[PDB]
């Protein structure tokens, strides 16, 4: 069955892995007026390029999800992985690593420039 | 065993922000009718069959009192006023001593007033004495002995009259965010203004608002669905205002019942100007009615849940205001046009202990206008010929609550409003906006390649 | 010899899949007038940002021309491979097929997504 | 044996769409010049050495009478004229009783008028007797003994005066496209304006287009390359316009020879009006020349051409204009900044059956324009001083057929018009808006990996 | 340590090849005033959407550096690799290959057009 | 041994290049404050804590005489001022005759004038006499015998007053670059102006600047860190204008004594015009105050300095300016609102050989202004109530050459400007313009794959 708009944000997260192509086609979807109008088709585009420019830095760019090399810390958290995928909203888990978004995504450009400078320097020897 | 980061997009995740959004209009109102002063080029055509999306299991937090998109429509609103507003006709030479004279109205008293003036001509070196009708309330005397007269607006700006073609109709109007932005609503119908909401939705635009203009008393607005609403920032403060919103509308007809003319007069090269000529027939006060055992059972239906969120053992008397400008103090609403204010002293006249007859009340007629309580902002309206009649839906009400000394077990309302802001207040409760934020971290047990 | 703008339309679609690359740099060359080059300019930029995405979330991001896994309908069209490579044009061609590029479309979507998580699922045991 | 889908970027392939373009004028039009109506700082210099690129083996549906960039034309051209009308002065004051005598022209009989009037002076409460020469299509009388009169447009709106320093001089300009949209220009010479085109090309910008002003004839547009050219969107509608192109130009001398002397009045602070003063020598009407028999070579050759597209056996008339406003029925243009209106009926003056002389015309001049058939926006012309000529190129007609009862064997023609839209569609028939859908898909024997 | 925006300029282009990131984050951050800063916001958006399409269009859209299949021209430079890498400075070697960036700009769009319809004809058989 | 090219994103490259910045406030000047006349809701706040990036090993060439940002300085801060200008009232009726008698000042000779003119009333029709105190600059006479007079602008344009509640302080003003720009800062302290910088920095946003408005002198600017320092395009031009940097500023103090009144006359509706009333008290020539040491030592300073860039054995003279208009030939700047131009005679009355005291200068008030040597662009100044003292720091000097006769071994100087982009030009003269080319191209030994 399809499902609309935010339809599998109650849902648990992995059946919400199934859906991520609704909010994917909704993120750029559209005197004085004009300038608003204008204005805020700007603020969604320049958004919308923000973050195709972050997903371009992990090594993800043009993939709807993407797996990375940054191994996962038990201090951000040390919930199994069945209770995450089978019970866990998206909501809450992202009220949970609110603290721990800037550590995870520093490391993660850090993980992708080494890893793509060490495919530099050994293709170099070749 | 190990776990490694995975990098989701698109994730069904949302936060609280503020941002602006933009108008959309029925198609309807494009096929001819543009003179319409809430009617806007810029408003795009409403998204045939809009998509509202229900989201099952999920509990938001909404607060219609902090919400932003208020601030924002009474910014929008006045900028359609101000720009309807633009390009007409400016009342410079019209601050001119008036010969005022009192009307016999033979086969109201003081309310007509035949004024005389002199009015530049064609030629601007010459001027011409002509007549015309006004009330008592757009005048005021130069004087004591009550002959010379002038504007009330006179030594404070300059009016811009209406143009005639334009209509003040109030139309349904969309709000829709653009992209990356969501309206949630609280289909909640108990649903109080504030806390948690057990069924939410999602839709790209709101239902259509009309922006109506009004105080002590909302007119063409939405139901509940259920039962008499309560809303309150904080019931115990008295000084916030308290939004009642019913479940049945009641039925106003407001008339005008006089037969009125309109004289053009040149004023200026391509300036014309209406004024009020004799009046056809008898001369009667404008009044609403209100019936009277629908208005009662919808006292006593507020009174009983006003009693919920109250000490039981409370007498509620119900008053008018207390005084202050006449824009506040009578209900001033749209008509035709035309713009009555109506004393609403009978309909907040009974006292309640803790145990086919019509109530007509009288209104009254100004020209010139200051509405959003500007000042230095003027409108001068523009009379409508014949008679005039509205019919009208009560479907919401505003009260203020008194101080009273100690527990003295009694509690009194009286209307209230003057921020018009409340209007869209009661509209916009179940709406709120929310900021997409698709970036999403979650621990797999996948890992990728070198 | 160079070829201009457009100047393999009227050729075969075999011939005119080696002059892509001068649509792809056209596509994005560049109070009340300010206004409409600036609207126009937005228009032409979120035009190209939307096939972008399109060409995104088909796994064909960043390529001049891409394949993909979804078998060939012969409900679509059962012509032969030569008669479309070496005497059909590109206009006459999305003629006919204009009435099932949303159907073409919704198969590539639901193809890339059904292989990029079964190379999830892959990757998650490993 | 199996296929697969395989995906495309940049596919040369296009769509009929319609969408708005921008402006282009040339470099050398910023070098001063500035001072022009037509004169645009948001038109970007003109691209050196533009790209066409000749599609072979593509053949197009082109139509030009339903053709966008038209409207769009008619729009920009408008705004801009409102936007050069905008900084000038506007003539409230000169909406006065003006006393006007006929003109002797001692050592255009009725035509010259000597008006005295009263302006108000450097002090607003003092008036000045002062005289102007005005024409009699621009005045009108109040009365019916003739002596006292009114400006044609007292009381219909107010004039504004062009600003001296801009010039009304056509400029070409270039029509470009935005990314992802194409101009797609059809090469065929013998192209009548509708239908398939077997040779097409491709253009960023359009050619130089001057926006000519002109009814019942085309000055100094583009020319046919082979044949005269009939383009009729229903040529059995005689209620639809008749575009004829013809391949070689018609020079047209069109001289005002009497001397004048402008004479520069304030009328307020910083407002400056320019009247005409006495003229210096004999006066004499207006007029237009053209070469006998090259009209007439002219003439055959169009009739020759629309034998072909009629019964054979028919007699073809051709008759003046029926009648209407002045703007219709005569030919109005512009000349040196003063607006002509010169009386055709000499050109149309001749019948045919189915088997250095030069040909002169009055013209009359007019000062107060409506331009686009607006009402309520008018403009006033300055006089030059001295004695203008202009030399152009007849390179179009417009003809309307009257509806014959039956086959009566003969088709009339007169001069027509009255649409300015018509005008750009001369110039803008062989270009079309074609917009690019770059996505494609094509089955290969390729296949993706896992 | 960490380094700020453009503060390995004057550094030697081997150490500087560990601070593109700043850059690139730095390439999109952010009546008629209104205009002015509208127009100014869709200029840069514009040329990072060009920046990103001439990387696309070699092959490269994604990463922050990538490699290549055109050898080296002799004529563009005879230097070593070594003072390439620990002597000179970005500035002056932009200086220096200002004369062939189009060439190799060029061969850059060929080389890889080229090899990617040579991946279409391999996979065409498969 | 082989090399293949490799393509690198985020390059720290940049080029020379023109573009277009944006301003930026501190969030003070939001805290009320809103009246002044550089008050600018589209500045945005100040970034907090900018970020200054020291670029180690960078040698840049940079040249503030061709720079960009100085022309764009000068057409924001005149938007500006004509975006302040427009909402005020314009002085159309002030054009009137006017009777202007001497003052006497009993217990600045013709300075003073009592000026008697009618002025229209709240009724068009009526007009009242009524007196006002006007300067003798500001007011030309109309005849000979000195009784009639008139407006300086009256036969120019139309005066527009200043409203009173905007403030003429000067503000700072960051100038930030958009994305793909950057601005590089010149650190040394002995930069010239133009040349090689060794010590560069990056910054997004400059520092604030003030945009004072002056001539001859620079106020309340930056100082130079170590040195005097003499900065020209071209030092053996006299043509070119020369900029002296000094490390010490000098107090100067400059007072109006007397006391004013400000009287409020309804001019028309919505119409107030503030005159300048009797003056309370005694009547005092304005002045400035310089301390005598300080500047002799100022004027030792810049002379050793100026011997180096000229042969050792050359005598400096220093004489004030030629002749020209009040504004450059005196100091004229702004103080509390009220224009000041002050004679410069006393500062630049001094020759050096190759070998508690207070200076006191007189001033004078204007009310008419023409600023950014504009014609048809006036300006009138409302008075000040009370006296009026500014103290402020003398940080710049602006000097002209002369043409000397081959080598006579002496070069005059004189104070000059007029140009008021040189003001800008001694604030942003270490801050210049790149764009960022992020691309790049290397050899590397690094292949790809099939
Ligand atoms: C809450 O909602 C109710 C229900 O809608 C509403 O009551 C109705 O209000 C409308 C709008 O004011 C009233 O309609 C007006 O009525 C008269 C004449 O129309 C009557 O006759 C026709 C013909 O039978 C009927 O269709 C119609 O229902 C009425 O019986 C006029 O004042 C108005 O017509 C003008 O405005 C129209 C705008 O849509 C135009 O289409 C129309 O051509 C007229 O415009 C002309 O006149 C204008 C005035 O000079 C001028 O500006 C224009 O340029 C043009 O010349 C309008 O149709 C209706 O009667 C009300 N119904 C009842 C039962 O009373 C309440 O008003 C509303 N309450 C609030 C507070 O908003
Ligand atoms: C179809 O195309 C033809 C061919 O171009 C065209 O005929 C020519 O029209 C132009 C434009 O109207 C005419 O040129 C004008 O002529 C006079 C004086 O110029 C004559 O003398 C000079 C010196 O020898 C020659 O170079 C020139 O060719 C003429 O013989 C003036 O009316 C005009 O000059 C003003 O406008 C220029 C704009 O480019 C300015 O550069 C110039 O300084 C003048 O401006 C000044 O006066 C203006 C009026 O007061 C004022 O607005 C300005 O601010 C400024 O003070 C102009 O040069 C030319 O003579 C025509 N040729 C012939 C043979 O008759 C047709 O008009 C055209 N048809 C249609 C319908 O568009
Ligand atoms: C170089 O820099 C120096 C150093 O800053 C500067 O000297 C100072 O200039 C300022 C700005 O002109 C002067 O401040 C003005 O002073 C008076 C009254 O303020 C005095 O008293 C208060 C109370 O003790 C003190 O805080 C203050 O320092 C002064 O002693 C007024 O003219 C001004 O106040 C108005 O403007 C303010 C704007 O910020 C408002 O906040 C304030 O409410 C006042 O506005 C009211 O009046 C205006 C006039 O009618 C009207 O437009 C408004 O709407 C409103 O009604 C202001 O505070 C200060 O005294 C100077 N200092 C000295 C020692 O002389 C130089 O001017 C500068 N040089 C150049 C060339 O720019
Ligand atoms: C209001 O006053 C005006 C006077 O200005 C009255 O108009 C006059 O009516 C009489 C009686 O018909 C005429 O003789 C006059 O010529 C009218 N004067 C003008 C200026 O029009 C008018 O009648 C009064 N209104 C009423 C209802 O009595
Ligand atoms: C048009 O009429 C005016 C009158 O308004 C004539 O101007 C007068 O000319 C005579 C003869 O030279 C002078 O004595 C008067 O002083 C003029 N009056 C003004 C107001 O200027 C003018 O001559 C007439 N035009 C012609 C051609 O006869
Ligand atoms: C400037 O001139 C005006 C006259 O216009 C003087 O004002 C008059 O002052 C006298 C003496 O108090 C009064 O009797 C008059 O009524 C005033 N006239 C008006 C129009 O106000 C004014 O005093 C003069 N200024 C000075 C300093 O003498
Ligand atoms: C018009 O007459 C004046 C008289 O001063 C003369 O100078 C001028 O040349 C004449 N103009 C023409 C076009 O004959």
């Amino acid at each position: 069955v399809f499902l609309g708009f935010l339809g599998a944000a109650g849902s648990t997260m992995g059946a919400a892995s199934n859906t991520l192509t609704v909010q994917a086609r909704q993120l750029l979807s559209g005197t004085v007026w004009g300038i608003k109008q204008l204005q805020t088709r700007v603020l969604a585009i320049e958004r919308y390029l923000e973050v195709q420019q972050l997903l371009g830095l992990w090594g993800c760019s043009g993939k709807l999800i993407c797996c990375t090399a940054v191994p996962w810390n038990s201090s951000w958290s040390n919930k199994s992985e069945t209770e995450i995928w089978n019970n866990m909203t998206w909501m809450q888990w992202d009220r949970e690593i609110s603290n721990y978004t800037n550590t995870i995504y520093r490391l993660l450009e850090e993980s992708q420039f080494q890893q793509e400078i060490n495919e530099v320097d050994l293709l170099a020897l070749d | 065993g190990n776990l490694w980061v995975t990098v989701y997009y698109g994730v069904p995740v949302w936060r609280e922000a503020e941002t602006t959004l933009f108008c959309a209009s029925d198609a309807k109102a494009y096929d001819r009718e543009v003179h319409n002063v809430w009617a806007t080029h810029a408003c795009v055509p409403t998204d045939p069959n809009p998509q509202e999306i229900v989201l099952e299991n999920v509990t938001e937090n909404f607060n219609m009192w902090k919400n932003d998109m208020v601030d924002q429509m009474h910014e929008d609103i006045i900028s359609l006023w101000d720009q309807s507003l633009k390009p007409c006709v400016k009342l410079t030479p019209l601050c001119v001593t008036l010969d005022c004279k009192a009307f016999n109205s033979s086969s109201a008293m003081q309310e007509m007033k035949n004024c005389t003036f002199n009015i530049t001509t064609s030629v601007k070196g010459k001027r011409q004495q002509e007549h015309a009708l006004f009330y008592k309330l757009d005048i005021v005397p130069l004087n004591k002995n009550g002959r010379q007269y002038r504007l009330i607006n006179c030594n404070t700006s300059t009016i811009t009259q209406a143009c005639p073609k334009v209509s003040f109709d109030p139309i349904p109007i969309h709000y829709c965010t653009p992209a990356g932005y969501a309206i949630l609503k609280c289909n909640n119908k108990t649903f109080n203004g504030t806390g948690p909401c057990n069924n939410v939705s999602t839709v790209q635009c709101t239902h259509g608002i009309k922006p109506v203009v009004s105080t002590q008393l909302l007119l063409n607005g939405s139901l509940a669905e259920e039962d008499i609403i309560i809303r309150s920032e904080n019931l115990t403060n008295n000084a916030k205002t308290i939004i009642v919103h019913l479940n049945e509308s009641v039925e106003i007809v407001c008339v005008r019942p006089n037969n009125m003319t309109r004289k053009s007069i040149r004023i200026g090269p391509g300036q014309t100007f209406y004024a009020l000529n004799e009046i056809i027939g008898d001369i009667r006060q404008a009044h609403c009615n209100i019936s009277k055992e629908k208005w009662n059972n919808t006292l006593h239906r507020v009174w009983k849940k006003l009693v919920e969120h109250f000490p039981n053992k409370t007498t509620i008397r119900f008053d008018r205001h207390s005084g202050g400008d006449l824009e506040i103090t009578t209900h001033s609403f749209n008509c035709g046009g035309e713009f009555f204010y109506c004393n609403t002293s009978g309909l907040f006249n009974i006292t309640y202990n803790s145990n086919t007859k019509v109530i007509t009340l009288p209104c009254r007629i100004k020209q010139i206008i200051n509405m959003w309580q500007e000042v230095g902002r003027a409108m001068y309206a523009p009379p409508i010929a014949g008679n005039i009649t509205c019919t009208s839906n009560i479907t919401g009400l505003l009260l203020t609550r008194d101080g009273g000394n100690n527990s003295t077990e009694t509690e009194t309302f009286r209307p209230g409003g003057g921020d018009m802001r409340d209007n869209w207040r009661s509209e916009l409760y179940k709406y709120k906006v929310v900021e997409i934020k698709p970036l999403g971290i979650a621990p797999t047990g996948c890992k990728r390649r070198v």
